[PDB]
């Protein structure tokens, strides 16, 4: 299991490598055997979509007590947590972990 | 049937289905005799209290009744949390009532 947390896999999701194909600017009219360092400056843009299916383990506790849950707070604030501000920059308030429910040992 | 066999079992669990949660609850009750088996008539003058807003007339009965018209009769606090924390609504569907292992003393 990775020490920073997560799922350790022998064969994780493969790396996806992407490159703009070099387009030479224009060769000299007489032949030259050197490797054509002059190129047309360009960049690419696009859309990428990732779809992951996750299997869940539903909590099945017989505990009578109400449990601890992650919640937002109902107190007036300048900004909404996990939103954008007046500038338009999105920010995340605190690091949310996954351990809120309980189980017996 | 008979003295030596029980006419029911204890069953006070909760089962969460897809869109259905089935609550069962078993309790032990005691029933006294009320009114010495009589049908006394009662009033505000019967108990002596005098106020027109509080004046009443009615009947006391030798019968008892079963009330389970509260949510904590059917939900543990943990079940209530499991319900209110991820559900936009709920409503009762069907009711089953059992009365077993009666002993007159």
């Amino acid at each position: 299991s990775p020490l920073m947390g997560g799922f350790g896999m022998k064969h994780p999701p493969p790396q996806i490598l992407i490159k703009n194909t070099p387009v030479p600017a224009d060769p000299p009219t007489a032949f030259n055997k050197d490797k054509l360092n002059s190129f047309i400056t360009q960049y690419s843009t696009g859309q990428v979509s990732v779809e992951i299916e996750w299997e869940l383990q539903k909590e099945n506790s017989k505990r009578w007590n109400p449990e601890i849950q992650y919640t937002s707070n109902y107190y007036k604030s300048n900004n909404v947590e996990f939103a954008v501000n007046t500038e338009g920059v999105y920010s995340e308030p605190r690091p949310i972990g996954t351990r809120y429910l309980t189980r017996n040992l | 049937d008979g003295v030596g066999s029980s006419s029911g079992n204890w069953h006070c669990d909760s089962q969460w289905l897809g869109d259905r949660v089935i609550t069962t609850s078993t309790r032990t009750w005691a029933l006294p005799t009320y009114n010495n088996h009589l049908y006394k008539q009662i009033s505000n003058s019967t108990s002596g209290g005098s106020s027109n807003d509080n004046a009443y007339f009615g009947y006391s009965t030798p019968w008892g009744y079963f009330d389970f018209n509260r949510f904590h009769c059917h939900f543990s606090p943990r079940d209530w949390q499991r319900l209110i924390n991820n559900n936009w609504g709920f409503r009762p569907k069907r009711l089953n009532f059992k009365l077993f292992n009666i002993q007159v003393k």
